[PDB]
RNA sequence: UUAAUUGCGAUAACGAACGAGACCUUAACCUACUAAAUAGUGGUGCUAGCAUUUGCUGGUUAUCCACUUCUUAGAGGGACUAUCGGUUUCAAGCCGAUGGAAGUUUGAGGCAAUAACAGGUCUGUGAUGCCCUUAGACGUUCUGGGCCGCACGCGCGCUACACUGACGGAGCCAGCGAGUCUAACCUUGGCCGAGAGGUCUUGGUAAUCUUGUGAAACUCCGUCGUGCUGGGGAUAGAGCAUUGUAAUUAUUGCUCUUCAACGAGGAAUUCCUAGUAAGCGCAAGUCAUCAGCUUGCGUUGAUUACGUCCCUGCCCUUUGUACACAC
């Protein structure tokens, strides 16, 4: 049953992987809103980070800020399955990242460049527009606009 | 020795009287036997649609064939237990012997 | 011979198998009590016998009840009935005919489904439609 | 535990103080279709009450803060005092005076 | 095209999800004359959220001022003891 | 609806006609008589005419 | 007369079981939880995560307790669920396999479950006196 | 080593396959049913027929043939399946038998009218209650027709067509 | 020739046909007649197959 | 009057036949017969726990006996509107009430006149007449593609727009059905794995094993909090595995990540009267792999009617017609 002071400590924006995240609301669905971590990544990295899953995202130290960033960064050094992460044995070096908000877009942009230069039906596929998974287009998908 | 004679028809009436000859020629012969045990009736049921083509109204028509077992289990000595298979055949009515 | 019946209780697929003996006054379902089936409202429905007709009645009455097949509210239903028509089974072989008239006429007059079992059946659903009676949809343009 | 008399008793009340009266039934007429104030039934109020009462709970208790079990208590409470802030309770009277207007 | 509606302001309400003393002192000496307690009452009457709402019943009925009535979960009922 | 058809009702009339004597008021021993005194290709045909020959016995007893 | 998990609700005693398995902390966890979802249905773990393993297994030995003998197949149909295979409907999953038969090994080498002919894990004696005894102080402390 | 099911199944496509056969070798021969019984290490064949001693052949040449190729279709030891040919009861009172004689004679080239006359007169004549003749197709025209040649009266609902009614 | 039928038909309508007709459409498999569903219509009654529902 | 050329009757008609009905399956009832180590019941032989007062809760086929209440099936019985009240050329019938398992011909089907349609199908058939091709063939087969392509319009649908909820944990429930032979199906259990899946054999050709198909919706506690939000999960990136000879214009599953419209829907229009609609899932079909589809099955189980001919049609009679390829 314990009060927080509305004070700077506890401010209801904060920066963090370089995009704006909002207090107010449970720290790991705040984490959530970083481009590249979803729920489960979110609540994995609080829970390594050892910060209450229920604590506010509002309420936290720069400590706990700090350790959660360097925890997202850096995952297979904090005994990370190595599953968890959305860059598995990368086509570059082979390694196993999981990316940030930024870096989500650059390796996406990266490999959409890859397969276009390649020529690859999937890049020819992506730079029209057009369904790369091999869905029926004959029908939905009209709202391409 | 505990023999069993398990009855595997489709014709309810025929295999009914098969049964009750066997039962009563048991009877008749002084053997130790459990009643005709009748497992619960196996429908095989093909839904089909009627037209050959695709056109008309979307009807169906579902073919069951019910397959009607019985397993009566006798000690009796070989003999008679041949004697039994060879007595009483119904065309239909299909007899398998085997112990316990 | 210990005096005992055997009756059951019936609903859409819910069979309700009940040992009714002269015993301490207990029921049990599966080996737990009546006020362990938890829907804490169905509870009370299957209390309802009981209660209706006074505890009074089961004062050396132990009742073991199996349950099988159906839903939740179907196998309660059926307890219900098998607990109401095991005591009138019960009172029928053993207690005043009188007794067991009145006891199964206040049952009758609180609900007539503790004692007959249910006869809605499921209707077989056809061709043509997802269920007994719906279609699929009619088209023209 | 508001308005601490029988749960029944307001929720009857409720029920016969939002039973619709005098309604209304669709007639030919001849060219445009018009309408035709018409009262009498006992059994079409309970069954237009109820329906109202639980359609009105439905609404406010749709994409609400508000349980449907309370916004239900509130609706019943505004009927059996009789408020005419109760959807069940407002759509009777306007149903009246649809009625009472082509009458 | 379009998107079915006219864009208007909604209520968007402010609802707080965390409390100040000058919430707290406010909420103990006013959750009493309440004849009805719930979590939506809480909320639609204090302007905070739901598990601001939940936490103070939970912390009130550990104190004692209103009892309960049922324990059931997504809806809790409680009334002030006089 | 409940509107006895042309064979039972003929068949009833038959029997009403040719063995009213035997039989009586009582749709129970009706149809226990019936069923050895008529053969019928159906239970629940032999029911119904019992049920109708009970009825026709009925009218006739008055009128 | 006599006291059982028969006689006990379900929840509650399955929270105080898990409660004591808790306190005591001697049940081997196998360190890969604060991991997995317990299914591949389940869309997130578990919400208590220092714990819920207590639970997991405390529901296991009530559920051997009150059948005969239950296998790895049977835990994960029955903790399985209805998974949401986005705009596809509906359908059972089964549970996570490894998570069911750790706990089964767990409470084997705790001795509440043993390996039973026929295959399949049944109730062991001790598992039995310990749950009853867990039945036992629930109602003579709640009463 | 099969199961109940497939086992009752494969008897009767088996039936089937038999029945088909002979009603496609032994037409001429009035061919109108079988009937197949089980006896330990001995399947007995029935072969109903009107010219049974033509179906028998000469010297039982024709009924050798038939057992031997049956035996060798179906796979089974030499000697296990015995075919017995009978004289139908009734050639009348057999409406595969009769559909088989009208086909003959349309065959031949007797008048279509003529014949399904014929065909009535003799099955009524035989005992039965009721006999109907449907002829369909191109009649001496390029439209094609159906006549009804009936005699007596049928039906056509509920289970007395399902068993009376020979089709 | 090794190339004349090379390709497998271990498996799906290439392999599964009709036991009357020689048809790769309408098959049943259920309890192994390989009928055509069209065939079967005709053949159920010799069969054993009866309409009662 | 009936659901009905269903009957009562009237009567230039009498006597019949088909269709309806009857009939045949399926679902309801049987503490009545036959019963059953492939189904369930009771003191115990033996052994478990609180508990030994004199109980409660479990396990064991060759360790005993007796039973079919429940399960199964065979033979039947039962209901024919039974009995009363009201009404009717005081008939056929109908309407109420009491019993009864069942009282809208008990519910649902199967079967189903005459006469037709130039409706569908020659791409089911070695079912076929005529026409066409028939050897670099329109035969057949092999390798690749296509049937899936996408500006757009339409139909059947699946998922939703949410806290009568989403998520996490806990409980316990069905019924229909299928399963391996000159070839490998349904697969328990132990072990590995987060998961999808992978390894060993006894299990089952089957009321004996999958399989009490421990299904799901659903109930108990929690987290979320009216924010396109922990609603929704489309569209995409990376990886693992499985089936297949082969998956790339991703088979499918799984893990992480991406987190789009959608804030309940205009004109219009579909289905439906009780275990029915609707919700929910399961099993079988095609299935090497693929269900968002069908055929059934069971679970939870509303509203509203007990009418009318207003719209759309249908049956009968009368009537008018310049219609008959028939408005």
């Amino acid at each position: 049953s314990l009060v927080v002071q509305e004070q700077g400590s506890f401010q209801h924006i904060l920066r963090l992987l370089n995009t704006n995240v909002d207090g107010n609301i449970k720290i790991v669905y705040a984490l959530t809103t970083i481009k590249g971590v979803g729920r489960r990544y979110s609540n994995l990295v609080c829970k390594k980070a050892d910060v209450d899953l229920h604590k506010r995202a509002g309420e936290l130290t720069q400590e706990e800020l700090e350790r959660i960033v360097q925890i997202m960064q850096n995952p297979t050094h904090y005994k990370i399955p190595a599953w968890f992460l959305n860059r598995q044995n990368d086509i570059t070096d082979g390694k196993d990242y999981h990316t940030l908000a930024n870096n989500v877009e650059s390796k996406l942009r990266d490999d959409l460049e890859r397969l276009k230069k390649i020529r690859a039906h999937r890049g020819i596929r992506h730079f029209w527009g057009l369904r790369v998974r091999g869905q029926h287009t004959k029908t939905t998908g009209r709202r391409r606009a | 020795i505990k023999i069993r004679i398990t009855l595997t028809s489709t014709k309810v009436k025929q295999l009914e009287n098969v049964s009750s000859n066997i039962v009563k020629n048991a009877e008749q012969h002084n053997l130790v036997k459990k009643g005709p045990v009748r497992l619960p009736t196996k429908v095989l049921k093909i839904s089909t649609r009627k037209t050959p083509n695709g056109e008309g109204s979307k009807t169906w028509e579902t073919y069951e064939m019910r397959i009607h077992k019985r397993y009566i289990d006798l000690e009796a000595p070989v003999q008679i237990v041949k004697r039994i298979t060879q007595i009483t055949i119904e065309p239909g009515v299909d007899v398998e012997v085997v112990v316990a | 011979a210990v005096p005992s019946v055997q009756t059951f209780g019936k609903k859409k697929s819910a069979t309700a198998v009940a040992h009714v003996k002269a015993g301490k006054g207990l029921i049990k379902v599966n080996g737990s009590p009546i006020t362990l089936v938890e829907p804490e409202i169905l509870r009370f429905k299957v209390y309802e016998p009981l209660l209706l007709v006074g505890l009074d009645k089961f004062s050396n009455i132990d009742i073991r009840v199996r349950v099988t097949g159906g839903g939740h509210v179907s196998q309660v239903y059926a307890i219900r009935q098998a607990i109401a028509k095991g005591l009138v089974a019960y009172h029928q072989k053993y207690v005043d005919e009188q007794s067991k008239n009145e006891l199964k006429k206040a049952f009758t007059s609180y609900d007539r489904t503790l004692l007959i079992a249910d006869s809605r059946r499921p209707e077989p659903k056809k061709f043509g439609g997802k269920g007994a009676r719906s279609r699929f949809q009619k088209s023209y343009r | 535990v508001l308005t601490d008399q029988n749960p029944i008793q307001v929720v009857v009340d409720a029920i016969t103080n939002t039973g619709p009266r005098e309604d209304t039934t669709r007639v030919g007429g001849g060219g445009a279709a018009r309408r035709q104030a018409v009262d009498v039934s006992p059994l079409r109020r309970v069954n237009q009450a109820i329906a109202l009462l639980t359609i009105g709970a439905r609404e406010a208790a749709f994409r609400n803060i508000k349980t449907i079990a309370e916004t239900l208590a509130e609706e019943l409470i505004n009927a059996a005092k009789g408020s005419s802030t109760s959807y069940a309770i407002k759509k009777k009277d306007e149903l009246e005076r649809v009625a009472k207007s082509n009458r | 095209k379009k998107k079915w509606s006219k864009k208007s302001m909604k209520d968007r309400a402010q609802h707080a999800v965390i409390l100040d003393q000058e919430k707290y002192d406010r909420i103990l000496k006013e959750v009493p004359t309440y004849r009805y307690v719930s979590v939506s009452v809480l909320v639609d009457r204090l302007k905070i959220g739901g598990s601001l709402a939940r936490i103070a019943l939970r912390h009130l009925e550990k104190e004692g001022i209103i009892k309960p009535i049922s324990k059931h979960s997504k809806q809790a009922i409680y009334t002030r003891a006089t | 609806g409940r509107v006895r058809t042309k064979t039972v009702k003929r068949a009833s009339k038959a029997l009403i006609e040719r063995y009213y004597p035997k039989l009586t008021l009582d749709f129970q021993t009706n149809k226990r008589l019936c069923d050895e005194i008529a053969t019928i290709q159906s239970k629940r045909l032999r029911n119904k005419i019992a049920g109708y020959t009970t009825h026709l016995m009925k009218r006739i007893q008055k009128g | 007369p006599g006291v059982s998990v028969r006689d006990v609700a379900a929840q509650d005693f399955i929270n105080a079981y898990a409660s004591f398995l808790q306190r005591q902390g001697k049940l081997e966890v196998p360190g890969y939880v604060d991991i997995v979802k317990t299914s591949s249905g389940n869309e997130m773990p578990p919400q208590d995560a220092e714990g819920w393993f207590y639970k997991r297994a405390a529901s296991v030995a009530r559920h051997i307790y009150m059948r005969k003998q239950v296998g790895v197949g049977k835990l994960n149909k029955l903790y399985g669920g209805a998974k949401s295979r986005g705009v596809r409907p509906y359908k059972h999953i089964d549970a996570s396999g490894s998570i069911n038969r750790k706990v089964l090994q767990a409470l084997e080498k705790i001795g509440i479950v043993e390996i039973s002919p026929k295959g399949g894990r049944r109730i062991s004696e001790n598992g039995q006196r310990d749950l009853d005894r867990i039945a036992a102080q629930t109602l003579e402390e709640d009463e | 080593l099969i199961s109940k099911k497939r086992k009752l199944v494969a008897d009767g496509v088996f039936y089937a396959e038999l029945n088909e056969f002979f009603t496609r070798e032994l037409a001429e021969e009035g061919y109108s049913g079988v009937e197949v019984r089980v006896t330990p290490t001995k399947t007995e064949v029935i072969i109903r027929a009107t010219r049974t001693q033509d179906v028998l052949g000469e010297n039982g040449r024709r009924i050798n043939e038939l057992t031997l190729l049956v035996q060798k279709r179906f796979k089974y030891a030499p000697g296990t399946i015995v075919l017995y040919a009978e004289r139908v009861q009734d050639r009348g009172l057999s409406a595969v038998a009769q559909a088989e004689s009208m086909k003959f004679k349309l065959l031949n080239g007797l008048a279509i009218r003529r014949a399904a006359y014929g065909v009535v007169r003799y099955v009524m004549e035989s005992g039965a209650k009721g006999c109907e003749v449907v002829v369909s197709g191109k009649l001496r025209a390029a439209r094609a027709k159906a006549m009804k040649f009936a005699d007596g009266f049928l039906i056509h609902s509920g289970q007395p067509v399902n068993d009376f009614i020979d089709t | 020739e090794n190339v004349w039928f090379s390709h497998p038909r271990r498996y799906g309508k290439g392999s599964r046909q009709c036991r009357v007709c020689s048809s790769h459409t309408g098959l049943i498999r259920k309890y192994g007649l390989n009928i055509c569903r069209q065939c079967f219509r005709e053949k159920a009654n010799d069969i054993g197959f009866n309409k009662f529902r």
